[PDB]
């Protein structure tokens, strides 16, 4: 078929300000199995229908991976604005893809805190779509120069999430795939 | 109490506008969730009135709309009618627990002068 | 889509009652949709007790999570909330309602979804 078990039931996820991207080629996928029975906490698509994605045909398929805050998962959506849109995955205003997520509080959590993921703070402007910033280099706040260490206004520009089993939906890790669409058919 | 607050009544000359308000937490509306507002008119279920920020079901007339800003949100309703007499109430998705929570508002009585 | 409640019940104080919502137009195992119960106090706000979803998830108020028990039977279409240590203040009109997404062509999300269907009611008496 298509590899969406590599996708989805990967063991490790990336952290959204260094999202994963694959690519989907030369294969047949079976979108509505995958919408009908695999229970995911959203699934939900913009410029196409879920249940009418087998009779499409698209040239090439991206799959992006990350996990995000339980109520950032908001911003993962045309036209969002917000810590993750701007600095992190910013999606275009003309997506035609879908967004899955789904609650990973059994895996991304511990009790000490889970802090291998982290997520962009501190910009000097907001993302392109589709575009990421792995580099990360100490951001200038005020008008100071900075000497390339933390300080007064020099901060790392990566904030670590600290899951932990109880803090509540809000905060809870969501595991998010992204997909954006001849060789690929239904 | 409940954790969305709206006035207890509002009033409103016939085709005359009016305005209900909601406003929220840090949590549920502060932190981005939607809001969707219920109509429930005397001795019958509620009837879901606008099921998204600015997005109306089929069968309800255009004179409702609503908007978000913030931690607040608001019902406008550009006419007023006979029917329009009946108890509206916010509602949206709280995040502050463990598997979450949905909270309504205090409902809001409409009356046509 | 019809939800229907179980009849009108009362109950002595400190008593369990148990509720059965029977739903049609819809399968139970359908994942972009589930089922909820909301009470309404005479003359007073909606309250939202209880949740269930196509995989068992549960999810309830949190000042009555202890109290409060959903299960659901997708044999026969049915939703059970069960209530226990009534006192004569929770009398209400309990309904049933769905939680699904309008707009279901553009998929479904669960922290967006809305009480799009609702069933008529049951009345709840507690008292001696
Ligand atoms: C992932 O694993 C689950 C295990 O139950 C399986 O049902 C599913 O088909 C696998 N693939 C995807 C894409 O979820």
């Amino acid at each position: 078929l298509c590899p969406f078990d590599e996708v989805f039931n990967a063991t490790r996820f990336a952290s959204v300000y260094a999202w994963n991207r694959k690519r989907i080629s030369n294969c047949v996928a079976d979108y509505s199995v995958l919408y009908n029975l695999a229970p995911f906490f959203t699934f939900k698509c913009y410029g196409v229908s879920p249940t009418k994605l087998n009779d499409l045909c698209f040239t090439n398929v991206y799959a992006d991976s990350f996990v995000i805050r339980g109520d950032e998962v908001r911003q993962i959506a045309p036209g969002q604005t917000g810590n993750i849109a701007d600095y992190n995955y910013k999606l275009p205003d003309d997506f035609t893809g879908c967004v899955i997520a789904w609650n990973s509080n059994k895996l991304d959590s511990k009790v000490s805190g889970n802090y291998n993921y982290l997520y962009r703070l501190f910009r000097k402007s907001n993302l392109k779509p589709f575009e990421r910033d792995i580099s990360t280099e100490i951001y200038q706040a005020g008008n100071k120069p900075c000497n390339g260490v933390a300080g007064f206004n020099c901060y790392f520009p990566l904030r670590s999430y600290s899951f932990r089993p109880t803090y509540g939906v809000g905060h809870q890790p969501y595991r998010v795939v992204v997909l954006s669409f001849a060789t690929v058919c239904g | 109490q409940s954790v969305l607050t709206q006035p207890p009544s509002v009033s409103g000359a016939p085709g005359q506008r009016v305005t209900i308000s909601c406003t929220g937490s840090s949590s549920n509306i502060g932190a981005g969730y939607d809001v969707h507002w219920y109509q429930q008119l005397p001795g019958t279920a509620p009837k879901l009135l606008i099921y998204d920020n600015n997005n109306r079901p089929s069968g309800v007339p255009d004179r409702f709309s609503g908007s978000k800003s913030g931690t607040s949100a608001s019902l406008a309703i550009t006419g007023l009618q006979a029917e329009d007499e009946a108890d509206y109430y916010c509602q949206s998705f709280d995040s502050s627990s463990l598997t979450g929570s949905r909270v309504f508002g205090g409902g809001t009585k409409l009356t046509v002068l | 889509v019809t939800l229907k409640e179980s009849g009108p019940v009362l109950l002595k104080p400190t008593e369990t009652l148990t509720l059965t919502c029977t739903v049609s137009g819809f399968s139970l195992s359908n994942v972009g949709m589930g089922v909820s119960w909301i009470r309404q106090p005479p003359g007073k706000a909606l309250e939202w007790l209880a949740d269930i979803f196509s995989n068992d998830e549960k999810s309830y108020s949190t000042s009555l999570k202890s109290r409060l028990t959903i299960s659901r039977d997708t044999s026969k279409s049915q939703v059970v909330l069960s209530m226990t240590n009534m006192d004569p203040v929770d009398t209400a009109t309990y309904y049933c309602a769905r939680l699904a997404n309008y707009d279901f062509w553009s998929g479904y999300s669960r922290f967006s979804a809305q009480f799009d269907n609702w069933g008529q009611g049951t009345l709840v008496t507690v008292s001696s």
